[PDB]
C-alpha cells in the first residue's frame, strides 16, 4: 500500500507569493516504463478536478507556467509563482505507481492575507415554520479571513451543543471574505420553554465576544 | 475534444444496486481505459476502480471488491460502475477519468467527468418548506438589513433558489445544505440590502426542488 | 519460445488462443501483474544508494605538508570509482535477475497449461498446444483461469489420437 | 577555505585595523611591478604591504577582538624575498619572524 | 534430467538401475565423494576473510577540528558496506559455481554411460537407457564400475534393434 | 554444435563444406575477423587500469602517535585487496562475455544458412544441412558469401523430398 502525505494542508497566500505544496510517498514512485508518476491535480471548488504536471516534470497543455511540478525522490513539490485567484482551490498528490492508487489528503489555498471584519446578524423564526413544528434560529457572519468563528449557543444562558449546525461559503472573488450561517433547530416545546436565545461569536477581528440576545417576545 | 459525460444524479435506499454511466467521445477511444473516483461529501478523493477497454482488466479497490462491478461497451464507448450493496456511508458523488489501458504503460486521468452524486439513505423524496426571515432588530440598519429564506425538510440534494425573479444579483449568499440529523436537508439563502430600501425593494425567494418540482415563490416580509 | 509477440502489447506473458471461431492474443493477467509488482519494487529499492553522510570534510597541507588533504582527497576519489564500479555491477546483476525471472515466468505458465491439458493435446511448435478435441471460447478461458477440466473432453480427444495413431 | 566558502552565502567587509596603526612606526604600502590598481602601480586593498620607516622597522605587536558578534574572516600574508638586499631594502632587521596568536 | 530423485538420499548423483530382477536407486560413489571433497574445501576456503589487522586506530577532533576522527570514521565505515557488498558478491559467485559444477557432474556421468553402452541401448526419457539386451545385476555393476563390455551383449542387442527396425 | 573442429585452424567460426567433389573446412572470414577486432579491443581496453596518482604520500607516528601513518597505511592496504578483488571480477566478467559472444556468433551463422537454404535442405546432426539437391562448389560459395539463391535448386529439391516423403 502507498501513503501520500501532503505536508501543507492549509495554505493561505498573498497574490504573487510563490508557495509550494509537498507530497511525500512511502515508497519510490518509479515504474517499469521509466518515468515517475505524480501528475498533480487541482479541483477548483464547484468544478471537477483537473491535471497539471504529467509524470513529475511535464506541464499540461492548458496549464499556466506559474504552476510547476518538482521533486525527484519520495518528497515531491509543486510551486506556483504569482499565485492568482483561479489558482485557489484544493490540490491532491497523484496515485503511486503501486496499483493501490493514492490521491492522499488535500491542500487548500487562500486569496490574500488581510484581517477580519464580520457583520454579525441573527434571524428569529417566522411564525409560519413556528406552526409546522420546527423552530430554528440562524446566526449570520458575512465576512472575515478564516472559515470558523466558534458561534456557540446559549439558551437562557445555557450553552447548546449538537443542536447547532454550521455551513460555510467560499472566498468571495471580489474580496477574500468567507460567510457563515450557523443554525440551531429545536422543537416548539423548547422554543416556548425558554424566552432568551443569546449566541456567541468569537474570532480575531473582535477583541470582545459579541452575543445577540434576541428574546422570544420582541 | 474533452467530453466525459457522466450519468444523471441518482437517489437510492441502502442495499440497492446503483449503476453510473460515463459516455465518452470527442476524443479517440483507442481502447483507452477508464477509472472511477469517489469524493465523499466535502471530503477526500478515494479511487474506486479501473477497467481497460483494451481488455477486461478490472482492478477494484481492496476496501470495496465484492459490491463493485465495472463494465465497458466499446461499441458505444461507455463505461459503467455498479455498486451491488449500498450504505449510508457510501452516499457521495462519483467521478470518471480516462486511464491508459496497458498495465505495462502508466496512467493518464487526462479527461475528468461531470460528478454524478449518489445519495443513499432510507428516506423518500419530500418537498421543501420555504420560510422567510425579517429584520427584527433592523440588524445593521446603517449598513445592510439582512433578509433570508429557509428551504428545509426535503430529501434530494439539488435545489435552485431564485431571488426576486432571479433578478437579485449581489447580496445573495446561498449556503451549503446540511443534513438534518433525521435525514432531511436545510438550505439558508440570505441577502444584505441597506435598511434604507425596506418597502421600496421587493423581496421574493423563488425556490424550486427539481427532483420533486416544487416550484414555490416565497414571500419575504420585513417584520421588525 | 524463441520468438517474440508484437500483438501482445497488453502484458508481457500471454497466450495466443485459437478456436474454430477465431484467433486472439490474450495476456495472462496474474503473471504480468505480479511480475510488474516485483520488478517495480526491485527498481525502486535498487535506487536506494545511501551515499556516506556529508561529514563536512576538507583539509589541506596548511603550508606544513598536512597531507590530511591528499589523504582526504584519495579517500573521496577512492570511494568513488569503487562505489561506481560496484554500482555498475549491481545494475548488471539486477539486469540479469530480471531477465531470468522473465524466462522463469514463461516456463511456469507453459507447465501450468501442460498440467491442465495433459494428454488431451499435442505439444507442437514453439510452445503450442494442438487440442485433439475442440476447446470452446469458454474452455479456452477455463485453461487460462486455471479452471480447465480434463475429463469432459478426455474421451473425445482419446478417440482422435487413436484415429491418427 | 574553499569548503568553508561552500557554507557561506553572504560577506560584509569591515575595517579591522587602520593604516595609522602602522604609519605610527612604519611606512605606507608601496607598489607591485606591473600590478597597478587601474593605472598607478598598487597592492591588494584588504592587506597592508608594510615597509620600514627611515630605515627603522621595529618589532610591532598588535591585536584585534571580534567585538562584533559575528564571524569575521581575517587574512594576512608573509613576504618571501629572493635576495638579502631585497629584505634589507624592504625590512631592515634581516632575521625576522611574524608571530600570530 | 529435469526431475529430482528423493529416493537417492545416499549421494547427490546416482543411477536408477532396473533389471528383470528389480529396481533400485544406486548413487555413484566416486562422483559424490570427489564432489563433496571439492565443495567442502570451497566452503572452508571462502570462510577465510582475513579482515584488516586491529591497528588500534581512533582519533577525534581534539577540540581543534582534528578531522582525523571523521577521516578514520569514514575509513572504517567505508571499508565496511564495501567489503560487505564485495562479500555478498563472493557468496553469490561461489553459489553459482557450485550449482553449475553439479550440473557438469550430471552430464559427465551421462556421457560415461553413453560411451560404455554406445548402440547397445536407446536414449529415451530424461536420461534413461533402455537396454536392447538384458543387463544382469553384475552387468549393471559393470556399467557403474566403468567395467562394462560392449561386445558380449552386442550381437543380442543388434538383433533386437533389427526386430523393431 | 557440441563438438569442436581441430581442422579449422584458420578462424574460429567455420563451415565444413561437402559436395560430390569433396570435403573441406572453410572458415567464415567476416565473422572471425569482426569478432577478432572486437575481442582485441576489449582486451586492450580492459588493460586500462589507471591506478590512483602517485600522490607522494607517507606519514608516521612522529613519536607523537601521528596515526596518519596507520591511516595512510590502511588506506593503501585497503585500496589494494579491494581493487585487486574488483579486478578479478572484471576479468571473470569479460571472460564470460567473450565466451557467450562466441556462442552468439555460432548461432547467428547457423540462422544465416537456415535463412538462405529454407526447405531446400534438412536440418540433421549437430548443425549440418543435408541438401536435397546438389550444391556445387560455387553454390557452396554462394551460401557462404550470402549470395545463395533458393529458386534455382528449389524444384529439384522439392521432388527429392516427395520421393522420400
Amino acid at each position: 500500500d502507498v501513503v501520500m502525505t501532503q505536508s501543507p494542508v492549509s495554505l493561505p497566500v498573498t497574490l504573487g507569493q510563490p508557495a509550494s505544496i509537498s507530497c511525500r510517498s512511502s515508497q519510490g514512485l518509479v515504474y517499469i516504463d521509466g518515468n515517475t508518476y505524480l501528475n498533480w491535480f487541482q479541483q477548483r471548488p464547484g468544478q471537477s478536478p483537473r491535471r497539471l504536471i504529467y509524470n513529475v516534470f511535464t506541464r499540461d497543455s492548458g496549464v499556466p507556467d506559474r504552476f510547476s511540478g518538482s521533486g525527484s525522490g519520495t518528497d515531491f513539490t509543486l510551486k506556483i509563482t504569482t499565485v492568482e485567484a483561479e489558482d485557489v482551490g484544493v490540490y491532491y498528490c497523484m496515485q503511486g505507481t503501486h496499483w493501490p492508487y493514492t490521491f492522499g489528503q488535500g491542500t487548500k489555498l487562500e486569496i490574500k492575507r488581510t484581517v477580519a471584519a464580520p457583520s454579525v446578524f441573527i434571524f428569529p423564526p417566522s411564525d409560519e415554520q413556528l406552526k409546522s413544528g420546527t423552530a430554528s434560529v440562524v446566526c449570520l457572519l458575512n465576512n472575515f479571513y478564516p472559515r470558523e468563528a466558534k458561534v456557540q449557543w446559549k439558551v437562557d444562558n445555557a450553552l447548546q451543543s449538537g443542536n447547532s449546525q454550521e455551513s460555510v461559503t467560499e472566498q468571495d472573488s471580489k474580496d477574500s471574505t468567507y460567510s457563515l450561517s450557523s443554525t440551531l433547530t429545536l422543537s416548539k416545546a423548547d422554543y416556548e420553554k425558554h424566552k432568551v436565545y443569546a449566541c456567541e461569536v468569537t474570532h480575531q477581528g473582535l477583541s470582545s465576544p459579541v452575543t445577540k440576545s434576541f428574546n422570544r417576545g420582541e | 475534444q474533452v467530453q466525459l459525460v457522466q450519468s444523471g444524479a441518482e437517489v437510492k435506499k441502502p442495499g440497492a444496486s446503483v449503476k453510473v454511466s460515463c459516455k465518452a467521445s470527442g476524443y479517440s477511444f483507442s481502447s483507452y481505459g477508464i477509472s472511477w473516483v469517489r469524493q465523499a461529501p466535502g471530503q477526500g478523493l478515494e479511487w474506486m476502480g479501473w477497467i481497460s477497454a483494451y481488455n477486461g482488466n478490472t482492478n477494484y479497490a481492496q476496501k470495496l471488491q465484492g459490491r463493485v462491478t465495472m463494465t465497458t461497451d466499446t461499441s458505444t464507448s461507455t463505461a459503467y460502475m455498479e455498486l451491488r450493496s449500498l450504505r449510508s456511508d457510501d452516499t457521495a458523488v462519483f467521478y470518471c477519468a480516462r486511464d491508459r489501458p496497458h498495465i505495462l504503460t502508466g496512467f493518464d486521468f487526462d479527461y475528468w467527468g461531470q460528478g454524478t452524486l449518489v445519495t443513499v439513505s432510507s428516506a423518500s423524496t419530500k418537498g421543501p418548506s420555504v420560510f422567510p426571515l425579517a429584520p427584527s432588530s433592523k440588524s445593521t440598519s446603517g449598513g445592510t438589513a439582512a433578509l433570508g429564506c429557509l428551504v428545509k425538510d426535503y430529501f434530494p440534494e439539488p435545489v435552485t433558489v431564485s431571488w426576486n425573479s432571479g433578478a437579485l444579483t449581489s447580496g445573495v449568499h446561498t449556503f451549503p445544505a446540511v443534513l438534518q440529523s433525521s435525514g432531511l436537508y436545510s438550505l439558508s439563502s440570505v441577502v444584505t440590502v441597506p435598511s434604507s430600501s425596506l418597502g421600496t425593494q421587493t423581496y421574493i425567494c423563488n425556490v424550486n426542488h427539481k427532483p420533486s418540482n416544487t416550484k414555490v415563490d416565497k414571500r419575504v416580509e420585513p417584520k421588525s | 519460445i524463441e520468438g517474440g509477440w508484437t500483438g501482445m502489447v497488453d502484458g508481457w506473458y500471454g497466450y495466443h488462443h485459437q478456436n474454430e471461431q477465431g484467433s486472439g492474443y490474450a495476456a495472462d493477467l496474474k503473471s504480468t501483474q505480479n511480475a510488474i509488482d516485483g520488478i517495480t519494487n526491485k527498481v525502486n529499492s535498487v535506487i536506494e544508494k545511501m551515499n556516506t553522510q556529508f561529514t563536512a570534510v576538507g583539509k589541506e597541507f596548511n603550508h606544513l605538508e598536512k597531507r590530511i588533504e591528499n589523504l582526504n582527497k584519495k579517500v573521496d576519489d577512492g570511494f568513488l570509482d569503487i562505489w561506481t564500479y560496484n554500482a555498475e555491477l549491481l545494475v548488471l546483476l539486477e539486469n540479469e535477475r530480471t531477465l531470468d525471472y522473465h524466462d522463469s515466468n514463461v516456463k511456469n505458465l507453459y507447465e501450468k497449461v501442460r498440467s491442465q491439458l495433459k494428454n488431451n493435446a499435442k505439444e507442437i511448435g514453439n510452445g503450442c498446444f494442438e487440442f485433439y478435441h475442440k476447446c470452446d471460447n469458454t474452455c479456452m478461458e477455463s485453461v487460462k483461469n486455471g479452471t480447465y477440466d480434463y475429463p469432459k473432453y478426455s474421451e473425445e480427444a482419446k478417440l482422435n489420437r487413436e484415429e491418427i495413431d | 577555505l574553499k569548503h568553508l566558502l561552500s557554507r557561506i552565502n553572504h560577506f560584509e567587509k569591515i575595517q579591522i585595523i587602520p593604516k595609522s596603526s602602522w604609519s605610527s612606526h612604519e611606512a605606507s604600502l608601496g607598489v607591485s611591478s606591473a600590478c597597478p590598481y587601474q593605472g598607478k602601480s598598487s597592492f591588494f586593498r584588504n592587506v597592508v604591504w608594510l615597509i620600514k620607516k627611515n630605515s627603522t622597522y621595529p618589532t610591532i605587536k598588535r591585536s584585534y577582538n571580534n567585538t562584533n558578534q559575528e564571524d569575521l574572516l581575517v587574512l594576512w600574508g608573509i613576504h618571501h624575498p629572493n635576495d638579502a638586499a631585497e629584505q634589507t631594502k624592504l625590512y631592515q632587521n634581516p632575521t625576522t619572524y611574524i608571530s600570530v596568536g
